[PDB]
């Protein structure tokens, strides 16, 4: 078995597995802190936005490596600007801030 | 582009009242006809 | 999914989030322990003194038996009040400048556990509401927003038919608990039942924001720990380890 | 419709009113068939 | 058991003192006659404004029609021969008329006007005007003297507190007459160390006089007796009142009792006996003690009225018509039926000859009626898998497509401008370039050439022209 492009969630927005489409390995946590023991960076916060939860970023990278150019920065996770108004329901308010 | 810090402080109403359009009084929800 | 709405309560409700989360904030600043006065009043008819006639006290409560007699003679008017109804009007009529300066000479004259033990969480709290800018009377909810359509679709499964999300249950009740303590109970039951009645919204509010923690929520057909909001947010069905 | 006949008129314009829509072979491997049946509403207690 | 019948005298008796009240009032007397006037032309009844008479002509004789003025709930919750009828209603015009003109411009005292109304009165109090009129009458009459009470509230804070006077000074000029400006220049040429304080507030004073006349003259009687009719409506409903919070309390174990025929339905439990509460002071409040029917069985009949309407529309989550779920049992108790008899299942033929419904439509109807089903449900992982976390999304287009649709809708543009310039300008630099599509008038001037008749040619040789990019997209996307 082997994915590489299948269908998404509307809430949740993570990868799935059809039927005529494969399922994709769903990168445990047990594989998480093994890499940060390296001391690494990029190939770990990619494996939590892109490549599962971010869309906007997930579909602009499909267009970088089709002409042979490089895929930028990822942006800010589905499952996080979401918890800002699941958290703002209950009587307390959040808000986000820069430098 | 990315993210710094993160500010938290208490809800007031007159801040929910902003961001609110009005209050929901029927519990009615949709129609199955019309959708 | 972006934006909210909300609900207008008669009937004043204290938030969950900031009472059974020790030490208390919105009975700690008014004088009141932590459990062994802000809990009782919410059930049965438990009178408690918001006010005071003349120099009285803040934690003394008063039993029914002894309130058809304190009305005519042996006593004065008495702030008599509910439940619920007795606690954001208590908080827009404090001064936290005063106030302060009344329990910070209360940390030598008495000894450290009758009064003090409580009293260390007092000025620590307070300090916070006065360094930022807060208020106190911010703790009650007077209204209630309402979860985005998104994260609660309503969208046909297969054969005609459709699918909601039980939350959705969580609001239709709510309604039918305000809009029945307007025209019906408040003008025409005596009291022993009109009692009731409050006990009963408290616990359907705090039930929404948060449920497990006091008075778990059970929907109509086929029980099963019927979902809320707080719970389906960080996920407390799993005791949190067994995150996703 | 109008602009669905667009398309067609590049690639030969024939667009039938019917088309086929048969079950297609699932992805893997095929393989023969054994028997078939065909119960076009039978006089029996069929449900 | 009793305990109950003792009490309930005290019922009738409160609005007996009601009925009267009510009589002399001219607003609810007016509303009579010209509703009368609705019956000659044709447009209503006398039914829902008379329902029967009375022979004694004092105070009542038999249980009363006013049910509703003594009763705990709130407004919201309140909800014979023609020929002899018609003969009555025919005697209030006989006096009315003298009336009728005393209230449009009357004179300086209205004891006089009220005086005439007085014999009518008696006459208004020997009909039985129904239920629903008093909720009327009553409601418009605590209302309507509700702004009198402000109106003149404002003048008492404005000069006693205010201006410092004492209570003794007050209820000796406004009690007089409390309509002219009498009152008010009678306490500044009292040449007193207050009197000369009400030059600061004479402004808001004289607002809050002249605007407190227009209600005097919409009622047409005195300040001062018009309270007087309201004062003691406040002591019937009282006594019925306090008598009727013994009946609402004692039988409160009636109401779980019949709850145990709507639990697990639509509606909590909570909720259930919300509906049988209301129920019970509503039927107390229209029992009479003087009927052969007790009150454990009159009273549960409003009771399982309310609960049966409620769960009757807002059961499920989502709304539901009526006859929609009663056409399931409908075929119901028809199917064990044929079953019990003959033994074998009724097949869709013999009940499409009983039924109005043919056989196919029949079986869509089914679809219809479900819960349906959740979306938070355990599926097979049972730990982050749900059952509305498997349904892919049509509105938001996922990567192996959004390169696709992209250049499907930003190119043709580019390989439009090699063609004719004429067809090719007309379409393009008209909706591409401005807004809005087809004027004809209008388009016949904005290439200066051809008439009206090119405005559909031009556009079809375009169209077939839209072939032409392949590679290209933009139109074929829309659809």
């Amino acid at each position: 078995h082997a994915r590489s492009t299948g269908s998404y969630s509307l809430v949740t927005q993570q990868p799935l597995g059809g039927k005529a489409q494969f399922g994709g390995q769903r990168f445990g946590e047990m594989e998480v802190w093994a890499l940060e023991a390296y001391g690494a960076a990029y190939t770990l916060q990619e494996m939590l936005t892109v490549k599962s939860d971010d869309v906007n970023g997930r579909t602009k990278m499909y267009k970088n490596i089709v002409d042979g150019n490089h895929q930028m920065e990822p942006g800010m996770p589905e499952s996080f600007n979401v918890l800002l108004k699941e958290i703002r329901s209950l009587g307390i308010n959040i808000e986000l801030e820069d430098e | 582009e990315e993210f710094d810090a993160i500010k938290i402080a208490l809800a007031s109403p007159d801040m929910i009242r902003s961001w609110s359009f009005g209050e929901v009084k029927k519990p009615e929800t949709i129609n199955y006809r019309t959708f | 999914r972006e934006r909210m709405g909300h609900i207008e309560l008669a009937s004043p409700t204290a938030h969950i989030w900031f009472l059974k989360s020790l030490p208390s904030r919105i009975g700690l600043l008014l004088d009141m322990p932590l459990r062994d006065i802000e809990r009782v009043l919410y059930f049965e008819s438990y009178v408690v003194i918001e006010g005071g006639m003349t120099n009285l006290e803040r934690q003394q409560i008063l039993t029914e038996e002894q309130y058809l007699d304190a009305l005519e003679e042996f006593g004065d008017e008495f702030d008599a009040k509910m439940g619920a109804e007795a606690i954001q009007a208590l908080l827009k009529s404090m001064d936290l400048e005063q106030e302060c300066e009344q329990l910070r000479e209360e940390l030598n004259e008495t000894n450290s556990e009758t009064k003090r033990k409580k009293l260390t969480k007092r000025i620590k709290l307070l300090e916070a509401f006065v360094q930022s800018g807060n208020k106190p009377e911010w703790m009650i909810l007077t209204v209630l927003p309402v979860l985005p359509p998104d994260l609660r679709p309503l969208v046909p499964l297969d054969g005609g038919r459709f699918a909601t999300s039980d939350l959705n249950d969580l609001y239709r009740r709510v309604i039918n608990r305000n809009n029945r303590l307007k025209r019906l109970l408040d003008l025409a039951a005596p009291d022993i039942i009109v009692r009731n009645e409050k006990r009963m919204l408290q616990e359907a509010v705090d039930a929404l924001l948060d449920n497990g923690r006091r008075g778990r929520a059970i929907t109509g057909s086929n029980k099963r720990p019927l979902k809320s909001l707080a719970d389906m947010i960080k996920g407390k069905q799993g005791r949190f380890r067994q995150n996703l | 419709t109008p602009e669905e006949k667009l398309l067609r008129a590049i690639f030969g314009e024939k667009a039938s009113d019917v088309k086929d829509s048969s079950l297609r072979v699932p992805n893997g491997v095929s393989g023969t068939v054994i028997d078939v049946q065909v119960f076009t509403r039978d006089g029996v207690e069929k449900d | 058991m009793e305990g109950e019948i003792d009490i309930a005298k005290r019922i009738e008796d409160g609005i007996n003192q009601v009925q009267c009240s009510v009589a002399e009032y001219p607003e609810a007397i007016t509303y009579l006659l010209e509703q009368y006037n609705r019956v000659e032309a044709e447009e209503a009844r006398l039914s829902d404004l008379i329902t029967g008479f009375v022979d004694p002509n004092a105070e009542e004789d038999l249980a009363p029609t006013a049910t509703h003025v003594g009763s705990e709930l709130s407004q919201e919750d309140l909800d014979i021969d023609p020929e002899l009828a018609r003969e009555k209603f025919a005697e209030l015009r006989a006096q009315y008329v003298v009336t009728r003109d005393t209230i449009k411009a009357k004179g300086r005292s209205h004891a006089t006007a009220q005086e005439e109304i007085l014999k009518l009165s008696e006459v208004f109090k020997q009909f039985r005007l129904v239920p629903k009129q008093f909720d009327y009458l009553v409601n418009s009459m605590r209302v309507m003297m509700d702004r009198v009470r402000t109106q003149e509230r404002l003048i008492m804070k404005l000069c006693v507190e205010q201006c410092k006077m004492p209570k003794k000074n007050f209820i000796t000029l406004f009690t007089g007459n409390e309509t002219s400006d009498t009152w008010f220049n009678a306490a500044i040429a009292m040449n007193k160390p207050w009197s000369e304080k009400l030059h600061d507030v004479s402004e808001e004073v004289h607002r809050a006089l002249q605007k407190l006349q227009q209600i005097e003259e919409e009622t047409g009687l005195t300040i001062e007796q018009v309270k007087d009719i309201n004062r003691r409506m406040s002591i019937g409903e009282a006594k019925a009142r306090r008598a009727k919070k013994e009946m609402v309390e004692a039988n409160l174990r009636l109401v779980i009792s019949i709850a145990k025929k709507y639990t697990n339905r639509g509606l909590q439990f909570l909720d259930l006996i919300q509906e049988g509460n209301i129920g019970l002071m509503k039927a107390v409040d229209k029992f009479e003690y003087r009927r052969g029917y007790k009150f454990s069985t009159y009273a549960t009949w409003w009771i399982r009225q309310a609960i049966t309407r409620s769960i009757a529309d807002q059961a499920r989550t989502i709304r539901i018509p009526v006859h929609m779920i009663e056409t399931i049992n409908k075929l119901n108790r028809i199917s064990r039926q044929m079953l019990q008899e003959m033994g074998r299942e009724p097949t869709p033929e013999e009940l499409a000859e009983r039924m109005l419904m043919p056989e196919d439509k029949i079986r869509k109807v089914l679809k219809i009626a479900k819960e349906p089903i959740s979306m938070e449900t355990p599926i097979g992982d049972d730990e982050d898998s749900h059952l509305g976390d498997f349904i892919e999304d049509t509105t938001l287009e996922l990567p192996l497509d959004s390169a696709t649709t992209e250049s499907l809708r930003a190119a043709t543009h580019d390989v439009l401008a090699g063609l004719t310039a004429r067809e090719a300008k007309v379409l393009r630099m008209r909706f591409g370039i401005d807004m809005n599509t087809d004027h004809t008038l209008e388009e016949v001037g904005k290439q200066f050439d051809v008439t009206r008749e090119r405005i559909r040619q031009i556009e079809a040789k375009a169209l077939r022209k839209l072939r032409h990019p392949s590679r290209s997209e933009v139109l074929r996307s829309f659809l």
